[PDB]
RNA sequence: GCAGUCAAGCGUUCAUAGCGACAUUGCUUUUUGAUUCUUCGAUGUCGGCUCUUCCUAUCAUACCGAAGCAGAAUUCGGUAA
RNA sequence: AGAACUGGCGAUGCGGGAUGAACCGAACGUAGAGUUAAGGUGCCGGAAUACACGCUCAUCAGACACCACAAAAGGUGUUAGUUCAUCUAGACAGCCGGACGGUGGCCAUGGAAGUCGGAAUCCGCUAAGGAGUGUGUAACAACUCACCGGCCGAAUGAACUA
């Protein structure tokens, strides 16, 4: 769905002889509140020894975008499980907000590389502040000064099954 | 007669300061200006004087109008509203024959049945002058 | 990768004039006129100023961009074919049987007649196309010269003329009877 | 490779103090046995060749930075493929030499002759320009 | 049974013009098995004669490509029923 | 061919898999109305020729579990990638200007000088030029690249992954 980036905070268990377990937080892209609590215990089990029964969730917080209307260049690091052994991947996305770029990444991996939702691990999404270090090319061609291009051959969506004009393009 | 007669094939082209008209969605027939291009299909539009909020949209939902003006890329909404009024694009929109056609089919929707009857009587009186003005040449 | 636009440049000298409606190309100059039909290649031509003409493809794939360079190379051969003009010179290697090559005319059809090739009684006919003039080399032995405006009219007629003399059922290392292209040069 | 360019960058610099005269020669059509006897007949001279944009930068293409002074004027005088020479015995001898020097070459029976354009002296710090064919 | 791929020895020199051992992956039911599925109140259960059609994994004919192809005569391969 | 646990079919229709004892959904008194399951919405065929991001062009495409077949190995077809390197002190490609001396080292000798053959293997001058890649002359002569430079004006090359 439309993803929402969340902040999930976890605290193992206040037990006798160890008060105050340390704390842990993560940034989770997910569709709703119920997934991102369960997606939190997916990663955080792999990093150290807790479980869902041995742990508890402190608080979740929805992080809205700091600047929606400003247009950003985003670099994403991706670890995905292919049919062979898994491997890294770095891709660059020119999009509007943080959580909208991950929307167009899961489409991009599914289209080109056939990776589903369950195979991909979003490593880190960072904003490239200055230009001219944009490494990929397809992001870079939109960065020239005074960019102008037409849209040739536009189609027209007709509501009637018959039209009498013998229609023409643009 | 010693020139290159190559045709122009002029086109409306997306750029910063290209004013657009939104056909489908929540907006539905309000002007807006392209603030900044994103990629092949998505652009960032705004019209403050029209009332459409600033948002990022796909170019399927919009159609390009041949009017332009100068606007610096990445401009904010308060910057756009001054350039919008200074070019007077809202006055320049109503000068077109395409803005008349939209208001023409709009006015035909809101006709009272008695007002629709008056169109009948006047179109009878009009054609009687035409058929005499014709067939004398 | 869906290049946003690519373009090339067509240089036009002083003596020639071009005229382009939608994708029909007419090139007029000193030696003559040539035409070409480019409805299939899907491009856009644009004059800037009287000597340079930019071709353009907006939003194209790699198969579409690769055919944008060949629009340059096909119009440029129309330019040099009218200013300079194309001229091939072919020579015919014979082992024991000399070859008698002439130009004969049957109802205005201008047939090139290859006789006595490797001692064959068969008479072959290769038609001269429109806009190609064949003359035989004065005071240089064993040479046939093809000249014309267009490359595709000249070079195909040069390629037709060699494949009619191809050797069958024999070894080619011993037997070298045939007509070949020496080099591909200009008139002026 | 590139490390040859960073090498020849250095021995242009350190040649300036050891030899007082700096000679640069325009030489387009030469032979390698022609070059080696220009080398072996000048044992006092140290002859180091290289690429121009290296030899411009090793002399310094800007007027701001240089190894020794009044150095940027002599580097702009060279246009073609050049090979430097460093001797100190006389100014009269070397300009006499390559005018007297002649061999034959390709037409492309035809004589070959290398010619000089710009002279310099280190301890004097003044740049000289001439045209001998 | 047939086809791929790896190439050992060979073709005086040189793996790959031409032959080919075995590794390794397959296809076929024109093979023998394996099963005993349908038929045990009968499906008339060998070969030949006569006769039509189909498959191509091509012996000949057509047109080509390769060589350790001078011609002639062959060898190897391609589209091809 | 023979066992374990559970659900089924036999003993059972109904919607879906075109068709099918066993799969997915759901188990039945007679009717009206509302909403759904699995499956579907070009047309047959009830239902969006919906919306959105991409990929793919087959001179045998491909189309949805059980299920009605395909493997190893290849492909500057194409789109993404990773790891290395080279460059705006000018790359890769293209042309244009150099390409050398000791020394024909030697063993072969009917005849190879870097090169029909063969054990061997360095220095000088050197921007750079290999006791040397090939075209080939009985042998020489002669030519090229790889080693460098000048014009030349933006990225490129190599090996791999899916």
């Amino acid at each position: 769905a439309h993803f929402k980036e969340y902040q999930v905070i976890g605290r193992r268990l206040p037990t006798e002889s160890v008060p105050e377990p340390k704390l842990f937080r993560m940034r989770i892209f997910a569709s709703n509140e119920v997934i991102a609590k369960s997606r939190y215990w997916y990663f955080l089990q792999k990093l150290h020894k807790v479980k869902k029964a041995s742990g508890e969730i402190v608080s979740i917080n929805q992080i809205n975008e700091a600047h929606p209307t400003k247009v950003k260049n985003f670099g994403v690091w991706v670890r995905y499980d292919s049919r062979s052994g898994t491997h890294n991947m770095y891709k660059e996305i020119r999009d509007v907000s943080r959580v909208a770029a991950v929307e167009t990444l899961y489409q991009d991996m599914a289209a080109r590389h056939r990776a589903r939702f369950r195979s991909i691990h979003i490593l880190k999404v960072a904003e490239i502040e200055k230009t001219a270090d944009v490494k990929r090319q397809y992001v870079k061609q939109f960065l020239t000064k005074d960019l102008k291009f037409p849209l040739p051959h536009r189609v027209q969506k007709s509501t009637k099954t018959f039209s009498y004009k013998r229609p023409s393009t643009f | 007669s010693t020139d290159s007669i190559v045709k122009a094939s002029n086109w409306r082209l997306v750029e910063v300061g290209r004013v657009v008209l939104i056909k489908k969605g929540q907006s539905a027939g309000k002007l807006a200006a392209i603030v900044e291009i994103i990629d092949q299909k998505k652009v960032l539009i705004d019209g403050p004087k029209a009332g459409v909020p600033r948002q990022a949209i796909n170019l399927g939902q919009v159609v390009l109008t041949p009017l332009t003006f100068a606007l610096p890329r990445g401009a904010r909404t308060a910057t756009v509203s001054k350039k919008w009024a200074a070019a007077a694009v809202c006055e320049k929109w109503a000068a077109s024959s395409w803005a008349k056609k939209i208001a023409q089919r709009e006015r035909r929707a809101a006709l009272t049945d008695f007002e629709r009857f008056q169109v009948m009587v006047l179109r009878k009186q009009k054609r009687y002058t035409v058929k005499k003005a014709l067939a004398k040449a | 990768m869906k290049y946003i636009q690519t373009e090339q440049q067509i240089e036009v000298p002083e003596g020639v004039t071009v005229s382009i409606k939608s994708r029909i190309v007419k090139v007029v100059g000193p030696r003559g006129t040539l035409t070409k039909n480019l409805k299939h290649i899907d491009v856009t031509f644009t004059k800037v100023n009287n000597q340079l003409i930019k071709v353009a493809v907006h939003n194209g794939g790699r198969k579409h961009v690769a055919a944008l360079r060949t629009v340059k190379s096909l119009v440029d051969n129309m330019i040099t074919g009218v200013t300079k003009g194309y001229k091939y010179k072919m020579r015919y290697v014979y082992a024991h049987f000399p070859i008698n090559v002439n130009i004969v005319e049957k109802d205005g059809a201008k047939f090139i007649e290859v006789r006595n090739f490797l001692g064959d009684k068969k008479i072959r006919n290769v038609p001269v196309r429109d806009g190609v003039t064949i003359e035989f080399s004065t005071n240089v032995k064993d040479e046939i010269v093809l000249s014309g405006n267009s490359v595709e009219d000249v070079s195909q007629n040069a390629a037709d003329l060699q494949q009619i003399c191809r050797v069958r059922n024999k070894d080619i290392r011993k037997f070298l009877d045939g007509i070949y292209v020496s080099h591909k040069g200009f008139i002026t | 490779g590139r490390e040859n360019k960073e090498r020849i960058f250095d021995e242009v610099r350190e040649a300036l103090d050891t030899y007082r005269y700096v000679w640069v020669l325009h030489l387009d059509d030469v032979r390698t046995p022609v070059l080696q006897e220009i080398r072996t007949s000048w044992a006092g001279s140290k002859l180091i060749m290289g690429k121009r944009k290296v030899l411009q930068k090793a002399l310094g293409e800007k007027r701001e930075e240089e190894y020794k002074e009044n150095l940027y004027q002599l580097s702009k005088l060279c246009s073609g493929v050049t090979g430097l020479l460093f001797t100190d015995e006389d100014v009269n001898t070397v300009k006499e030499y390559f005018k007297s020097y002649v061999r034959s070459d390709y037409s492309r029976a035809s004589e070959f002759k290398v010619k000089v354009s710009a002279y310099y002296d280190n301890d004097s710090s003044t740049v000289e320009s001439t045209n001998i064919n």
